[PDB]
């Protein structure tokens, strides 16, 4: 109050999105239909899936707010389509900057960027007993990732997955190095 | 110190109302509904009397037919007492869900 | 953006809601009541910025002065005052015959209003002292006469019960320039309401054939005397026949909304190709009063059984706003960056 | 003796609007037949026709195919849900089903 | 108004589910049951009052219930 | 040389090509297309009639035939047919 000048003033952060409140078949995308019949319901579906809050875990996390049902689609990861030696410098670059990695390679080509432009796929945490993991399919020639699910998902669940260091998953079957 | 059966008093109200041939539902609460949910339509609307009493027809005759198929669904499932998805299944094997 | 699509919300503060209007700016809406109360409002702020207590009577018109300052009324006890914002407190008072359609400010000059009895002729006054000027009306045999000031005050136009528009001058009383309403093939039909633009030469004639005419404000002036115009648009109903109660045009007049007296909808078509663009739909069924339009922003205000709806463009919020250095994409795209992979102005900052 | 303009043009249709008038006269359901009943029943079933052939060309786009065969028209009326409600007890020649397997059956 | 879906009480649809032939029933079947006839009465509501605003009238005669009636697929006599 | 058979075969093809500029149609479909067509016309059109029985008139206008598409169709489809309808009329009349 106006003269307890004290610690804690500066957190180097580029989100601010750690709130007060934190409240964390029919449909196509789970029908046995063709890829491209699924993949086009996807991001309609998505912006009512899920939401991202704030994770007890570590940081943020992605959560549902609406019954994920088994084996369908959830959230398609997204953002620059760079390549595999820019990487090198960004990873330098945010190493000067202490922002960490967001890298997921298609194939042993090209890598897709998410930390100037991507979606809301960043905020999914890591763990070891997972509900969901991924693919890459084809749509019109192009590749995409898509983060599915293994199991029925209840409304306020956290989704995590494998990526492939102390950890911060508390598992009971973890290995405490994730390289 | 006199008590009957439990099943017994269910049985003669089931002889006892399948003879009569009246209105089962008290027809002020009824009436209070039909105007309610008729009101988000159109405001200010003016039933007359045999209107409220064709749709209390209507809806009597239709939950008994709906119990009907329900107590034969819950037959068929090898009990007595009739749970609410004996009324899911007759109603999605019929048409309506 | 452009025209409102969405219902967003109402103003359910004060009941019996009756007429509305505007001022210049848009920052104030004043409304008049059942029990003679003006409540004024604020847009800028979303809340009730005034209460005033005018009479024991109702209020069926309402007309802001150019300064905003000067409100004035035409109640049922035949009360036209100028009041004060400020303090509040009734000035000036006389009785009329006793229906009073509308009162109107000059739009350049706040000394003279032109209010329009019911079962007489216009009256044009002064507010430097107590002289009234009686217009002249050609028929002189219905007495059911409308009329209001152009936009930048140079002329009166007047119509009557059976279709004839005259063109007065605004101070010498001049009867230069009229015509009668092709109406169909031989009868001729009344005129209700007559409303001008916000720029430019527009204006709109609700006859009672249920057809809305738009004329050109030049043509007239051209024709002269007794000439005979034919409309640029003639917007209409068909299905339903809709006979309209109130219209008023957009901001830079470019689009004309009308509610109905019937069903409680608005339409708005274009002005320039003429199409129907939107139907607004409300309440299934009230009773609708009256129609406003916000002069710089979409916003319609609609009065309905004492309920002031806004139709309001639903903002829909995203990220970017609060991270500038990020771009939510939606599809990937492919790129790289570069092609190479690595004074003394002093402005006013007091000027307003 | 001037140029000719069908009703459909005037009113920025592809149905025609003569041959619903005619069908709307010869067809036993009133006496009088107004004027602007063909032009809004035309409307109608244009905007249904490209509702649904929207939806098909969609669902043939998505099966690495250039023409419509009956088994997207199938799955585009089954899939939406209003669509199924106004076509409900209607049966598609060579159409086929929706994949479905109920859940305890499956190990 | 939010009550009168209570007001459907539960003597009342124990009784017909008697006439309609029942021995033992559950305690679920309330709501279920007022959710079933909630559902029926608007869907004949809305057509009654469509015929209603098309007639350009203010009352809800026993006519249109019975055209309302008719057009669900259910035949009504006695009222006509 | 045959006797003529009215369709609406030419009418769907140019609905198509407005709507998807690259896509074709085979023989069945455009069958079943001209199928739901006929379909949708008699269930409308009966309708109407009735209204215009039930309140002793001569005449099907438009207004008829808004009120059996209301009655007829389900939903927000019926808010977009309405939509078109009116849209449609007021184009044809100026
Ligand atoms: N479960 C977990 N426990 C500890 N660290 C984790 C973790 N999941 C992810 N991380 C680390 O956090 C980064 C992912 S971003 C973490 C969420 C979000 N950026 C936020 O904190 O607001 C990765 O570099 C990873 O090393
Ligand atoms: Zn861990």
């Amino acid at each position: 109050a106006r003269a307890e000048v004290h610690l804690r003033k500066s957190a180097f952060d580029m989100f601010n999105f750690l709130a007060s409140k934190h409240r964390q078949a029919r449909r196509a995308t789970s029908m046995d239909l063709p890829m491209p019949m699924r993949f086009r319901h996807l991001k309609k579906t998505s912006k009512e899936a899920v939401g991202v809050y704030r994770s007890p875990i570590h940081g943020r996390g992605l959560f549902c707010k609406r019954n994920i049902d088994a084996g369908e689609m959830v959230i398609e990861y997204a953002g620059n389509v760079i390549r595999s030696i820019q990487t090198d410098k960004r990873e330098k670059y945010y190493d000067s900057k202490g922002i960490g990695c967001y890298m997921f390679r298609i194939d042993d080509s090209e890598v897709v960027d998410a930390t100037m432009h991507g979606n809301a796929a960043r905020f999914i945490n890591h763990s070891c007993e997972p509900n969901c993991y991924s693919r890459v399919i084809n749509i019109d020639g192009q590749k995409h990732i898509v983060i599915f699910a293994m199991r029925k998902i209840y409304r306020g669940e956290e989704l995590t997955y494998d990526y492939k260091l102390p950890c911060n998953c508390g598992a009971k079957k973890c290995r405490k190095f994730l390289n | 110190p006199h008590r009957y059966r439990p099943g017994t008093v269910a049985l003669r109200e089931i002889r006892r109302y399948q003879k009569s041939t009246e209105l089962l539902i008290r027809k002020l609460p009824f009436q209070r509904l039909v105007r309610e949910i008729a009101q988000d339509f159109k405001t200010d609307l003016r039933f007359q009397s045999s209107a409220v009493m064709a749709l209390q027809e209507a809806s009597e005759a239709y939950l008994v037919a709906l119990f009907e198929d329900t107590n034969l669904c819950a037959i068929h499932a090898k009990r007595v007492t009739i749970m609410p998805k004996d009324i899911q299944l007759a109603r999605r094997i019929r048409g309506e869900r | 953006q452009n025209y409102p699509e969405e219902a967003d919300g109402t103003l359910d503060c004060i009941s019996m809601a009756l007429t509305c209007t505007f001022n210049r700016w848009g920052t104030l809406l004043a409304v008049g009541c059942n029990d003679g109360r003006i409540v004024i409002w604020d847009f800028l702020t979303r809340g009730i910025a005034k209460i005033i207590s005018a009479h024991i009577h109702p209020v069926c018109s309402l007309c802001w002065s150019r300064d905003g300052h000067k409100l004035v009324s035409a109640s049922t006890d035949n009360i036209v005052s100028q009041w004060d914002v400020l303090s509040g407190d009734c000035d000036q008072r006389f009785r009329f015959p006793s229906p009073i359609l509308k009162v109107q400010y000059h739009p350049r000059d706040q000394n003279k209003v032109l209010v329009c009895p019911m079962k007489s002729a216009p009256v044009m006054l002064t507010l430097s002292d107590s002289k009234h000027v009686v217009l002249p009306v050609d028929d002189d045999s219905d007495l059911n006469v409308v009329a209001s000031f152009d936009r930048r005050g140079e002329y009166i136009y007047t119509g009557n019960a059976k279709g004839k528009i005259l063109v007065l001058k605004t101070d010498s009383q001049d009867l230069v320039a009229s015509f009668r309403v092709t109406t169909g093939t031989s009868n001729t039909t009344a005129i209700k309401s007559i409303e001008f633009a916000r720029k430019g030469s527009c204006f709109l004639i609700n006859t009672a054939d249920r057809i809305i005419r738009v004329y050109d404000g030049r043509e007239i002036l051209t024709c002269g005397r007794d000439g005979e115009p034919e409309p640029m648009q003639k917007l209409q109903d068909l299905v339903n026949r809709t006979p309209w109660k109130k219209c008023c045009f957009s901001g830079d007049g470019e689009y004309i909304v009308a509610g109905s007296a019937r069903q409680h909808a608005l339409y708005i078509w274009e002005k320039s190709i003429g199409n129907l663009v939107k139907i607004l739909h409300g309440t299934r069924g009230e009773l609708l009063l009256d129609v406003a339009w916000h002069p710089v922003r979409p916003i319609i205000a609609s009065i309905s059984s004492g309920v002031v709806s806004i139709w309001a463009q639903n903002q829909v919020e995203n990220w970017s706003a609060f991270a500038p250095d990020f771009k939510e994409l939606d599809e990937n795209v492919e790129y790289e960056e570069r092609e190479s992979e690595f004074e003394d102005e002093e402005v006013d900052v007091t000027s307003v | 003796r001037a140029k000719a303009k069908t009703r459909s043009s005037r009113a920025g249709l592809q149905f025609p609007v003569g041959r619903v008038h005619r069908l709307l006269r010869k067809g036993n359901y009133a006496e009088r037949v107004g004027a602007g009943a063909p032009v809004y029943l035309a409307a109608v079933l244009e905007y249904l026709t490209a509702e649904i052939l929207e939806l098909a060309g969609n669902a043939a786009r998505d099966n690495k195919k250039t023409r419509i065969i009956p088994r997207h028209l199938q799955l585009a009326v089954r899939n939406d849900e209003e669509l199924n409600k106004l076509l409900g007890r209607v049966t598609i020649a060579q159409g086929g089903v929706l994949p479905n397997i109920q859940s305890v059956l499956l190990p | 108004l939010r009550d009168n879906i209570q007001g459907i009480t539960k003597p009342a649809i124990r009784r017909l589910a008697r006439r309609g032939g029942v021995k033992r029933i559950s305690g679920l079947i309330y709501e279920e049951t007022r959710g079933v006839l909630k559902v029926f009465l608007e869907n004949v509501i809305r057509d009654a009052v469509t015929y209603t605003e098309h007639a350009k009238r203010k009352t809800v005669t026993a006519m249109d219930v019975v055209y309302a009636l008719k057009r669900q697929g259910r035949t009504l006599y006695g009222f006509g | 040389r045959k006797t003529r058979k009215e369709s609406y075969a030419i009418y769907v093809y140019k609905v198509l090509k407005q709507v998807h500029p690259d896509t074709g149609i085979s023989s069945k479909a455009m069958s079943i297309m001209n199928s739901f067509v006929n379909d949708v016309f008699e269930r409308i059109a009966g309708e109407a009639s009735r209204l215009a029985h039930y309140n002793k008139r001569s005449t099907i206008t438009s207004r008829e035939i808004q009120t059996a598409v209301r009655l007829l169709l389900p939903g927000e489809l019926a808010k977009h047919a309405v939509s078109e309808g009116t849209k449609a009329v007021t184009c044809y009349t100026s």
